[PDB]
RNA sequence: AGGGUGAAAAGAACCCCCAUCGGGGAGUGAAAUAGAACAUGAAACCGUAAGCUCUCAAGCAGUGGGAGGGGGACCAGACCCUGACCGCGUGCCUGUUGAAGAAUGAGCCGGCGACUCAUAGGCAGUGGCUUGGUUAAGGGAACCCACCGGAGCCGUAGCGA
RNA sequence: GGCCAGUGAGACGAUGGGGGAUAAGCUUCAUCGUCGAGAGGGAAACAGCCCGGAUCACCAGCUAAGGCCCCUAAAUGACCG
RNA sequence: CGGUAGGGGAGCGUUCCGUGUUAGGGAGAAACGCGUGCGUGAGCCGCGUUGGACGAAGCGGAAGCGAGAAUGUCGGCUUGA
RNA sequence: UCGGAGAGAGGCUCGGUGAAAUAGACAUGUCUGUGAAGAUGCGGACUACCUGCACCUGGACAGAAAGACCCUAUGAAGCUU
RNA sequence: UCGCCCAUUAAAGCGGUACGUGAGCUGGGUUCAGAACGUCGUGAGACAGUUCGGUCCAUAUCCGGUGUGGGCGUUAGAGC
């Protein structure tokens, strides 16, 4: 034969997984409306 | 405390007589009667018996004179076999290089134990468990009451 | 001025073996095996603790997704997060599973007036 | 609390991180109870319900048990073990102050 | 030819035992012997 | 290569096993869990006893989670021993571009076992003096040491063979 | 500029070339990445590819790269081929 | 605030000396073995058993001063059995 | 060819005495894949109660001797002109 | 090894397995020292040039195999 085989880190190279499709690299995170503010946590008034 | 005086340690050592060789004979009398035992050691097809044998029996004399109870009521409760104070002999062999043979020793040790001691004590314990006789605050519940310690 | 060492040695030997005390075979009774394989023991556990973190809420997540696809036939944890960020509520994931084990009438509960 | 739920409930105490600023023996309200339930349970549409805020008493300061930090690299000469024992907080909780809004359950 | 490791421990307690399992059958067939020499025999 | 019973040999009369050795009572002694193999008595290694626990398992032996069982003469959501079953986890060192390596080294356990000292040169930190500083040998009811010894050395002028 | 070090065997990948048979996990230079000296996640396992730079604790949360039948976290999701 | 070579800073212990023929100690020291104290760590600190007489601090000083690797070396004891 | 039978000395069993080289730790399967490119230990599968004794040597890059070949050292030593 | 040849025969397949297998065997070949021939070398010596002579270890720990037991398991225990 003549067909020199992929090994070592070029077989990394060649089957690394990976998107490659415009839709799926799009996306990220999802949005919302933020929240109204919320009180303290552990007010003390004491001793 | 649970026993004490239901024993005698009799501990004839520094016989010329390989630990392992010892274990053989000694693991089979580990808990049995005296009476049998000696049976058993005069017939057994083994060297490693006579000097088992020697002491089982002074131990037993030893438990009749000395303590005063009866050879026909005891047993071995303990038997024990450790190792010695060996020896190292320097044998020639083949082609100049030379390798050590050993003289090992051991250190035997038998317990004896009086069956029929602290039994008026644990037959008196034949009345069932929900009873809790409470006449010396706790008292002489103190002859090995075997089967269990839960007293929260 | 000479200086045994004596007492220095095996006054820290000890204090490496007190770990691996409960080690099976070898590796509890043997100096240097044991000094080889109690820093072993202590790694293990530092890179478990941030595993742990992980896989508690892995666990979790698990067990909300098997609670709530029990109400309707197409519902689903994907679902299920989103739906509870659009009415703005913040409980943890934790919360969540633990409640749907010991009391999933409160999960119920949550489950029907979420959706309106 | 720490950005950390709990399932609290009265007469009950918790272990959290250790709260700046507060004294060995202090009550306080915690305003961030994002849940309540009872026989007629009581979730919530936004966060905290609405005036709920639970009533607990700090107990004690002190520190964790010890969590052993050890850095290990092969062959490179590079142990580095570092205790941490992080400072937390004993707290009891002595009540939940009542709802009095939406009202689930069916 | 050569061992190339040890057996160490726990291994070489399961061989002994049954070495001393077979001290355990000599002892059993003395034992029986013991009642065949009280009476009889002829 | 091979030291250490005790203050004192007081080194075990007598009795039992018994041909010896050795052993158990007795006796001596503060102690004989100091008996001549004798003082403190670590580890490896060898057992004996108790708590739990393996015979459809696969495993650098741990680790996070923890079923069921057991506690410690001290009433704990606390603590300890075991550990059903799950997930993770390629012994250490040297030395390499790269080592779980089937590269090297160690059977295990305990000891011994390696950048030191003398004198000089540079530099830094600290101190003393700054009327410049400092003494060397040598002398001291020796050695240190008050107190002398200014002989020399360093700084105070360069330029040029 | 003072005092005082190690290094001077490198490796792979992208590109520009040389040598080779535009063979080599080959060799030699030039520019840059990673390893070397870098853990974690994706790649079944897999120094060198992709993501991302581990001060430490939390039985909180959002996401990158990559994924959502079961082993094994997430859609046995949707509509058109 | 990842880190090999490597450099810099801050410490812990070891025996011995000054203080000290200190207090503490045959109502139990050194040691030896255990701790549901402490510290970032080297290590520290209290315990009652075994042990049977030595000897902490603190402030200072000096080294035969810290071991797992040397086919190291001496002694003990395994494995093969 | 083409083996067969028998005698001794072993081997095997019982009693007595009792070594050795080796040994990081060993809870020490097969397949194919992976990786310092030839794995009991890494991935996926497959197979497999626990434990002796007798026999056999394919593997543990089995043991033995810091390769005696090859090359290096401004190493050593013999011999030649 | 390969090869050629004789007598056959259904046929005298070609390869991998560390050019399978030396802790299974052999030691004829090839890598030690002796000695010789041709040759190269002023010489010591040299030459996949040639010739004669020349010491092949091992008691199986583990995996693995061929046999063969023992334990336990199979839910009360057994013999068929």
């Amino acid at each position: 034969s003549s067909r020199p085989q992929k090994k070592g880190t070029a077989h990394h190279m060649k089957t690394r997984p990976k998107k490659t499709a415009r839709w799926d690299i799009k996306r990220g995170p999802a949005v919302y409306p933020p929240l109204p503010p919320l009180p303290a946590e552990w007010t003390i008034v004491s001793s | 405390e649970p026993g004490k005086c239901d024993e005698i340690t009799t501990r004839g050592y520094s016989i010329s007589m390989s630990v392992d060789k010892a274990r053989r004979v000694i693991d089979q009398i580990r808990g049995r009667s005296y009476a049998e035992t000696l049976m058993i050691l005069e017939l057994m097809p083994y060297r490693a018996c006579y000097p088992i044998f020697k002491l089982i029996y002074s131990a037993a004399a030893n438990a009749s004179h000395n303590k005063q109870f009866n050879k026909a009521n005891l047993i071995i409760s303990k038997a024990e076999v450790n190792k010695g104070i060996t020896l190292k002999k320097v044998k020639p062999r083949a082609r100049g290089r030379s390798y050590m043979i050993k003289r090992p020793t051991c250190h035997i040790t038998i317990v004896l134990r009086d069956i029929t001691h602290f039994d008026s004590y644990d037959k008196f314990l034949e009345s069932l468990t929900p009873k809790k006789l409470i006449a010396l605050l706790g008292l002489m519940s103190t002859g090995r009451r075997r089967e269990l310690l839960c007293g929260r | 001025t000479r200086v045994k060492r004596g007492y220095i040695a095996r006054r820290r030997r000890k204090k490496i073996r007190f770990f691996a005390s409960s080690f099976r075979g070898a590796h509890s009774r043997l100096t240097r095996t044991i000094a080889q394989q109690k820093i072993r023991a202590l790694v293990s556990a530092h890179r478990d603790r941030d595993r742990q973190k992980r896989d508690f809420r892995r666990l979790w997540i698990t067990r909300i997704n098997a609670a709530i696809r029990e109400r309707g036939v197409y519902y689903n944890y994907s679902k299920f997060i989103h739906d509870l960020y659009k009415r703005q509520l913040l409980l943890n994931r934790k919360i969540l599973a633990q409640i749907a084990i010991l009391n999933p009438n409160c999960i119920y509960m949550i489950y029907n007036e979420i959706i309106k | 609390i720490g950005s950390r739920q709990y399932i609290v409930i009265p007469g009950r105490w918790i272990y959290t991180q250790r709260l700046k600023g507060a004294t060995v023996n202090d009550k306080i309200v915690l305003n961030k109870v994002l849940l309540v339930g009872t026989k007629a349970s009581t979730y919530i549409g936004t966060p905290i319900v609405t005036n709920a805020a639970v009533h607990a008493v700090v107990e004690e300061q002190l520190l964790d048990d010890k969590v052993i930090v050890f850095k290990y690299k092969k062959k490179k000469n590079y142990r580095r073990n570092i205790g941490h024992r992080q400072p937390i907080t004993r707290i009891k909780i002595t009540g939940i102050t009542g709802y009095e809004d939406y009202p689930a359950s069916t | 030819a050569v061992p190339k490791k040890r057996t160490s421990i726990y291994k070489k307690r399961i061989r002994k035992n049954i070495w001393k399992k077979k001290g355990y059958w000599a002892a059993l067939k003395a034992f029986s012997l013991a009642k065949s020499l009280s009476t009889g025999n002829s």
